[PDB]
């Protein structure tokens, strides 16, 4: 006996560990198509067209298995399986909430909630800040704040500026006279580093200039968006304990299908919800790089980049009706079904030669074959 | 469901190769930013209007799907619009550009 809730886990890692790309519902043809449109600037049309389109179809080849995909597009999916497109519209338009650092509220607002008639689908952002990396010297007569290079800092003689990446210019605050001892204090290259103990009075006055800028990092917005990710925590049956199981892509390393091949869907879940919420909390507090980078490669990382400016987590929850979720992987099955094949593995295999049919007649009806 | 579902990442899947193909072609545009300047002009276009300027910037893709979109890509479902396509290619060159010069 399994409750419905939790079958829709079952459906949904069965589908993605078999089938992969198609559950995107992307007609192969569609793919194919597309897939020459994006490798047709790399064709010189002076050369060889056979050669080319050959080889353009047979790098694509060896790429299908290869992590490009995003977890934003992993994650869409998911929410848009379990939800139905109207309340995934809905869900994507609702805010975002921040982490506590213990995670009281995340912890405390799945405590309201019935483990055993209430399925909960919960999505989060990772966001880093991208704070300058670089220090510019220069002179009075040298810098206009419309022309200088964005996301640096530049050190005057009477004045230390940061221009953000937008053009808003910001005065960080030294006197005319401490300007002075830090220009004078600072050697002739170009540039310089903010990420690197000193011995230098060079090597103090790019410190301190950290330091000037670290006191107000309140002033700015560095934060963009990192990783992306969702967790289920579906229904139990009676007295079992409460379950999660983590989705995720990663670009660069690893698929949501590749995810569910190496079941560490599985091996994040025994570790419990609770303490999960915990090393979630702690990737937002902690500023030792080893601890913010031993949590961010347990949590999200392939099964078989050093973190150093800070991550923060946010989130933002729904409930799933079990019964729409098995009716929209329904009907996903039955288009992946469409494809000839006497098992999944043949049914990709379809999907593939198809697909690698529409990119090369797309590419010859382009190049006027 | 799942009509709605495909075209959703049908739509995606082109956004992405509009933006792959676009970023390729603006990572060889010159000093005068002529490429970019083109951008900017795409995603204010006239989505009525259904001829652009003789010799044009714009990738050879972004033209076709625009004019025709089902004989850009004649696997695509009837139930993608032209105008609908046409909407597209103007958000796409509105966020590619506006990240291009790092205002997202
Ligand atoms: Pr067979
Ligand atoms: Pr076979
Ligand atoms: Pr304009
Ligand atoms: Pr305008």
């Amino acid at each position: 006996l399994e409750s419905p809730g939790f079958m829709v886990h079952k459906k949904l890692k069965s589908m993605s560990q078999s089938y992969g790309v198609m559950m995107t519902g992307v007609p192969a043809e569609v793919l194919g198509q597309m897939q020459a449109e994006r490798s047709i600037p790399s064709i010189n049309k002076t050369g060889n067209l056979k050669q080319q389109i050959a080889k353009e179809v047979s790098k694509v080849c060896h790429m299908m298995t290869e992590p490009t995909q995003s977890c934003g597009q992993a994650s869409n999916d998911v929410c848009e399986l379990l939800l139905g497109k109207i309340e995934a519209e809905k869900f994507h338009f609702t805010k975002y909430e921040a982490l506590s650092a213990d995670g009281d509220n995340l912890k405390n607002v799945l405590e309201n909630t019935a483990p055993s008639s209430t399925n909960l689908l919960i999505r989060f952002e990772i966001d880093r800040e991208d704070p300058p990396i670089v220090l510019v010297k220069t002179k009075n007569e040298n810098f206009n704040p419309e022309t200088a290079v964005k996301n640096k800092i530049y050190l005057l003689e009477n004045k230390l500026y940061f221009i953000d990446k937008m053009g808003n210019l910001f005065n960080l605050g030294p006197g005319k006279k401490k300007c002075t001892q830090l220009f004078n204090a600072i050697g002739d290259s170009a540039e310089y580093s903010l990420c690197d103990e000193p011995e230098k009075p060079e090597d103090f006055a790019i410190s301190e200039i950290v330091d000037i800028f670290n006191e107000q990092k309140e002033r700015f917005d560095f934060w963009i968006g990192s990783h992306s990710f969702t967790i289920y925590i579906p229904q139990t049956l009676g007295e079992s304990p409460r379950q999660f199981y983590p989705y995720q892509a990663y670009f660069g390393s690893h698929t949501l299908q590749d995810w569910f091949v190496s079941d560490k869907d599985e091996y994040l879940s025994r570790i419990g919800i609770d303490k999960y919420i915990e090393k979630l909390a702690v990737l937002g507090k902690t500023t030792n790089t080893k601890e913010r980078s031993d949590i961010y490669a347990e949590f999200f990382s392939k099964r078989g980049n050093e973190k150093r400016q800070p991550l923060r987590v946010k989130f933002k929850i729904t409930e799933i009706n079990p019964e729409l979720a098995l009716k929209n992987l329904q009907e996903t099955q039955e288009f992946i079904d469409t494809h000839p094949g006497e098992n999944p593995s043949d049914k990709v295999e379809n999907y593939r030669n198809r697909a690698k049919l529409a990119m090369t007649e797309h590419l010859e009806s382009l190049l006027d074959i | 469901f799942f009509k709605d579902y495909q075209k959703k990442n049908v739509m995606r899947l082109l956004q992405d190769s509009l933006e792959k193909i676009i970023n390729e072609w603006l990572k060889t545009d010159d000093e005068s930013h002529t490429k970019l300047k083109s951008l900017q002009e795409l995603s204010e276009m006239d989505i009525n209007a259904t001829s652009f300027a003789e010799h044009s910037p714009l990738p050879d893709f972004v033209t076709r799907l625009w004019l025709d979109p089902h004989k850009a890509l004649d696997a695509m479902d009837k139930n993608i619009s032209k105008n609908e396509i046409r909407k597209l290619i103007k958000e796409t060159a509105r966020e590619i550009e506006l990240v291009f010069t790092h205002q997202k």
